[PDB]
């Protein structure tokens, strides 16, 4: 699992304790925590396996960020804020909601100014409501001068070298994430390479390798929850998802100053520690390296995941309707391949 | 070939 | 079913009787028998539905063909002859046998001269052996002068008009089929448009529309028995093939002078009547019309069959190995689309 | 498109 909690310097006590972690049905083994100068860390990144780097200084300027500082300096732009009644903030793609009319999300998106977010958050705490908020917004040019300055002070030298060494594509975005204690982002995989930079508070990250596809049961590609697991971690339905009983995860708790490499196609479940206050994270999403000219057989798991996504997409467009994908695939396999 | 191609979809709005 | 047997002219009695038909688990309704001048016959062909045409004169010159005439005139070329110990002559593609080493066929192919075939056939009858033979050979330029003459006398005017009216591609081949009484070609579909011209003896043809794909369980595309049904008609395994209990067929008995239109992708099971002597048939295989510029949704069943074949092919080549097609498809659908 | 394309395979040797 996460292991013995780290001791904060100056004898300030344990950073967190196991009682701040939610309880799940599967075993986990810890993600390595290493210096960015450790050759083993380069070896993990090169091999597209997760690693927590403890001393990158990737977002050193931002470690002073809290709500007051951000409210004062982050500008007058609109911020996407998600609202839910449960701790689970399952992501949904708005463009695809037309395909499935029977999908009604359990979280709602609302655009607001930063001070409005701080206000709603302040308001909920005052009256101890159960509503939960999660701000997720990509950093853009509308931020104010001091945030620009902080952003410019990130460790571009280090990360640019990484981008170059791995042959990755361009940085596509930086997502600012601000959450309430207890918030969960359920298990999903992203199609970009991600350096997850923790800034404030603590997040437990549980990762699963691409080869566990069969255990995690993603939604259909056309569904709004494409790339998310259908399994409810709190109450797993083993009758529909029997192989979730075989899932094994790589887990860690990141705190201020840590950077977690989440390789492309790796599943990740991310939770802000219970009773840990608000969390702040900034991610760094890069397009993956181009497909190689020469393909080595047999293919890696993430290549097979890519093939399956493309089959699902092609069939949706060929049949003229994504709801026909399932019946055709079943008709294709029943009594033939199963 | 075509089948191996990947996108850039993440848990955020394009 | 086939209906009341036809009465042969000059009061020569029933052409056949129901006791010459094998018994099967499913219901059937008869294929229409009509004149080629009947507008309903054009309407069936145009709509790619089967019809028996009784007066085309398509192979009128060949109606005098028997073994002695063919032996005397069909030349010194090699003829492919299949040999089996059962009545079922399941087709297998030799090129694909490398993909599945665990497939050992129940019929063997042997090349021989026509007189050798007649000899083996004569020999088996003399000693009442149980071996069965089925000659299946495409007509080629090596045939002798009188067969050329007969071939030239086929009703090209009529069939060429059909080829033109339907927009079909080229005639790809004429298959000569000579079988022993009781021989069965198990259910399969072909990817070409077929005019089946009966010459000698009687064959019961049972056809199933493309939309019955789900009931007939074809082998994987990479398997040597691609396009053949896995179901054993004599002993259907309803546990593996439950929807074979829903299959309904269109059936007819063709005799000398009849021509049966077997539309592309229609399943057909063909049996030479028990105790009916040898059968002779010549087929006429045409490439189907090009795919239309504008596609109408939803697609026809045979278009979906074409899509499924292409998915199976693409995955075989992408994974580098056809035996991985099944596991990927299952992993793609379990807990997702089923 | 590509998916709709069909071949010419029959129960005989090419
Ligand atoms: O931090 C969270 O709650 C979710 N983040 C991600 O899924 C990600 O960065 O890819
Ligand atoms: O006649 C037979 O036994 C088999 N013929 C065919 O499958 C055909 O002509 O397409
Ligand atoms: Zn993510
Ligand atoms: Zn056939």
């Amino acid at each position: 699992g996460s292991g013995e909690p780290r001791e904060e310097a100056g004898a300030l006590g344990p950073a967190w304790d196991e009682s701040q972690l939610r309880s799940y049905s599967f075993p986990t083994r810890p993600i390595p925590r290493l210096s960015q100068s450790d050759p083993r860390a380069e070896e993990l990144i090169e091999n597209e396996e997760p690693v927590v780097l403890t001393d990158t200084n990737l977002v050193y300027p931002a470690l002073k960020w809290d709500l007051e500082y951000l409210q004062e300096n982050i500008g007058n732009g609109d911020f996407s804020v998600y609202s839910a009644s449960t701790h689970k903030f399952l992501y949904y793609d708005e463009k695809k909601m037309a395909n499935f009319q029977n999908f009604k999300p359990r979280s709602n998106r609302e655009e607001m100014k930063f001070h409005e977010f701080v206000e709603k958050l302040q308001d909920i705490q005052q009256r101890g409501g159960e509503e939960r908020l999660y701000l997720q917004q990509t950093l853009n040019d509308t931020v104010g001068r001091k945030i620009v300055m902080d952003f410019l002070g990130f460790n571009w030298n280090w990360i640019n070298k990484q981008q170059g060494k791995r042959g990755w594509g361009q940085l596509t975005s930086n997502l600012l994430l601000i959450g309430m204690e207890g918030n969960v982002t359920p298990a999903h995989y992203d199609e970009q390479q991600n350096f997850f930079a923790q800034i404030k508070g603590y997040k437990r990250c549980i990762l699963f390798p691409p080869d566990q596809f069969e255990c995690l049961y993603p939604y259909p590609v056309h569904h709004p929850c494409d790339r998310q697991s259908q399994v409810d971690f709190d109450n797993p339905d083993y009758e529909r998802f029997p192989n979730f009983q075989n899932v094994v995860g790589y887990e860690t708790v990141v705190g201020p100053g840590d950077v977690l490499y989440i390789p492309m196609y790796w599943w990740h479940h991310i939770e802000s520690l219970l009773n840990g206050g608000i969390t702040i994270t900034v991610n760094f999403w890069y397009k993956g390296a181009p497909t190689p000219k020469r393909i080595e057989y047999p293919l890696k798991a993430h290549q097979k995941v890519a093939i399956m996504r493309n089959i699902e997409k092609m069939l949706g467009e060929a049949l003229g309707n994504p709801q026909e994908v399932g019946p055709l695939l079943n008709t294709m396999i029943k009594g033939r391949y199963n | 070939k075509f089948l191996l191609d990947f996108g850039v979809n993440v848990n955020a709005a394009d």
